């Protein structure tokens, strides 16, 4: 679950990359979708492996 | 259960500790030896050894053969102090291995053990697996002929 | 990262690049040494006061009392909360700050206040066995233990060779053992510990 | 001696004499008297014909 506040997936996305979790579904008002893709790119998650 | 502590289940320590008198078991056997050199020695290693594997010896793998052909358990418990089991007259005691051959703290004690007259009086010994005896030790001569008259 | 803060009644102790986010991949030591009979009071100033809902690894500031390494673990702090002030009379609060491979934070600010280890460095030398009746004469009755610090020449890794090793008092080591630590002197990484007849070189 | 072996005293699987005769044999060994009987039977005619 996304933390309710701070919109900060850095802990969350780090947890994700730890498990080598190469598939994700989302559920969010698309604002959060955009605001989190930038997070993913900054964390370098943006590699052709994830879909 | 509480929000704070958790489940104080009363079985964490069972009221009646389960106990069964007769179940599958092995009859373990205690042997008593000594750190004699080409007989029984600490196995050579750098990492720690544990249990019976700390040792090594010609005697110990002899016991390995014995247990292999008859079936036993290894409690290689060393003697307290270095001594051929030999009684004392004054104390009447049998300090050394003979204690464990008497007091049934232990069992058969495989180690350098001369089956002598007094020992069989107080212990029972199997027939010797290898004989012994006394010889002289000497430095073999060297090519330093006297040469006063080496002709 | 090293800010040698030795011999101060008080002084500033802080994470590198403190007002900025701390750099990544940094495993840097800090050591606080107190003179005999003194007390160490460590003041720690948090930059940011929030309440996290979780505790995690990858960025942890632990505190150790004594020979870094031997030192029993006191506690292992993380997050953005300010740890409570630590008062002990162990006289050696030695504190290590780590770093993961990413995910830097606001860092930290601290303030130290004040109220058997022999140096042995160079190019070559020998650690005298049981050499304790001269350095720190410890009576034989109690358990004794000591640590030895090596510093090679600048740009020099070190090789050790044991000339004489015999720990009679057991094959096991729940009482007596000899061990080697690489890196700096922490419990972080045992290069090796020796409990048997033979001790290999390292 | 390529191999080592000796002799014995045959007794039935139940024999009260086995242990006591073992004791006596060992004791005689201590005095080495059995050695002297052997020598009278061996050494006596051992070397009266040393060539
Ligand atoms: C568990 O129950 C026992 C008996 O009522 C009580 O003495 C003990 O304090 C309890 N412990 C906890 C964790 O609540």
């Amino acid at each position: 679950q996304l933390p309710a506040d701070t919109k900060d997936a850095k802990p969350l996305l780090k947890e994700m990359k730890r498990g080598k979790e190469f598939h994700v579904i989302f559920d969010c008002s698309h604002e959060m979708a955009a605001g989190i893709l930038k997070q993913a790119l900054a964390m370098g998650m943006m590699t052709e492996y994830y879909h | 259960w509480d929000p704070a502590s958790g489940l104080n289940m009363t079985e964490s320590q069972k009221g009646k500790p389960a106990n069964i008198t007769d179940s599958l078991s092995n009859r373990s056997l205690i042997v008593t030896t000594i750190l004699e050199e080409p007989y029984v020695l600490f196995k050579k290693s750098d990492k720690p050894l544990y249990g019976n594997d700390r040792f090594e010896g010609y005697c110990i793998d002899l016991l390995r053969e014995l247990s292999t052909i008859l079936g036993f358990t290894y409690e290689i418990r060393l003697v307290e102090d270095g001594k051929y089991g030999a009684q004392d007259d004054v104390n009447g005691q049998w300090n050394g291995m003979v204690r464990e051959l008497i007091d049934h703290k232990a069992d058969l004690a495989v180690a350098p053990l001369a089956i002598t007259y007094v020992r069989e009086k107080v212990i029972d010994f199997s027939k010797p697996f290898m004989t012994l005896g006394i010889s002289i030790l000497y430095r073999k001569p060297n090519g330093t002929n006297p040469g006063v008259f080496s002709f | 990262c090293g800010i040698w803060v030795r011999t101060s009644n008080g002084g500033h102790f802080a994470s590198p690049n403190y007002p900025d986010s701390y750099p990544p991949n940094k495993e840097c030591i800090y050591i606080l040494e107190a003179a005999p009979r003194q007390r160490i009071e460590l003041t720690f100033d948090e930059r940011y006061y929030i309440e996290p809902s979780f505790e995690c690894r990858f960025d942890h500031l632990e505190v150790r009392d004594g020979p870094f390494g031997f030192s029993p673990l006191i506690d292992r702090y993380c997050g953005m909360k300010s740890p409570a002030l630590i008062r002990s009379t162990g006289r050696f609060m030695w504190i290590k700050f780590s770093s993961d491979e990413e995910l830097e934070g606001l860092g930290f600010r601290a303030k130290y206040s004040f109220i058997c280890q022999f140096e042995l460095s160079g190019a070559d030398g020998i650690v005298r066995s049981s050499q304790v009746e001269q350095e720190e004469k410890t009576k034989p009755g109690q358990a004794v233990d000591c640590i030895w610090t090596i510093k090679a020449t600048p740009k020099a890794k070190i090789y050790l060779r044991f000339l004489d090793y015999q720990m009679e008092h057991s094959n096991e080591c729940k009482r007596n053992f000899v061990a080697v630590y690489d890196g700096s002197s922490a419990i972080e990484n045992l290069k090796a510990k020796f409990c048997s007849t033979v001790a290999n070189d390292v | 001696l390529i191999d080592s072996k000796g002799y014995g005293v045959g007794t039935p699987m139940g024999s009260p004499y086995r242990d006591k005769i073992t004791i006596a044999i060992l004791q005689l060994q201590e005095e080495g008297k059995l050695h002297m009987m052997k020598e009278k039977w061996w050494r006596g005619n051992g070397c009266p014909e040393e060539e």
